[PDB]
């Protein structure tokens, strides 16, 4: 949605480890990146940060397969997967690569229990 | 992004953050 | 789409046990049942068929979530998830329990590398 | 739906399939 890549960007896992020569982060376990909207999953995020200069920051999420969602403003979701997410956040657009998908979503539904006709129904009419 | 944002690194385990 | 519920259901998967007395096989390890452009993925299936009797199967599919694929003739595909999917074959519809959730694709793109653009503007604000 | 269909049980291991 617009404002989303002015949020914030929240990075969530089971471990993390700090590159002693600074300006590289790596996530490991269930990793879940957070900004607005958007969400990235994955098994490993590398943060990297150029020459220690902000707003310059790449976040690489490797996965078999990794996530992608965003929420539109017309209200339609953005679903992807790929082996790689590469997130630079100077330039406001996500690379998917190795076996990438990506779709919109126009309808969906939540209930206890859902029921679905898994054969087309035929139109039912009849004359006098 | 139009100004570079915060980014924070939060432990699952410890429900610590940290901005990195 | 038209035609799926006459094709073969394959089911791949990890271990398979049979249930000799009670007409069960159980898969268990990444099972993908296929028939058609149907594909459910769960932990572990069950499948019966009640007094051996052919067409009267149950595939039953467990998984955290398991989940539900299926090509409708509109073009558009149909998903979902849920703790378990049920399948009778003599009902042409399937079950979803336990946070289940349904949605529908209008659009789509494959390749080895796609580019999305994360940054919308519908509003801009001047001094 | 309509008439039976074959199922087939694959394993994944071993590539060898059966019908049940």
């Amino acid at each position: 949605v617009t404002g989303d890549t002015d949020q914030p960007i929240h990075i969530e896992s089971d471990q993390q480890s700090l590159d002693m020569q600074g300006n590289v982060v790596t996530f490991t376990g269930n990793v879940i990146v957070t900004q607005g909207t958007i969400k990235i999953n994955a098994d490993k995020v590398v943060v990297t940060r150029p020459g220690g200069e902000q707003g310059k920051e790449v976040i690489d999420g490797y996965g078999k397969p990794a996530t992608f969602y965003q929420m539109q403003d017309n209200g339609k979701p953005v679903e992807g997967h790929a082996s790689q997410m590469h997130y630079e956040l100077a330039k406001d657009f996500v690379v998917l690569t190795g076996n990438a998908y990506l779709q919109q979503v126009d309808s969906n539904i939540k209930g206890d229990k859902i029921t679905y006709l898994v054969k087309e129904q035929k139109m039912q009419a009849f004359s006098d | 992004g139009s100004k570079p944002v915060p980014i924070i690194a939060c432990n699952r385990k410890t429900g610590k953050c940290t901005r990195i």
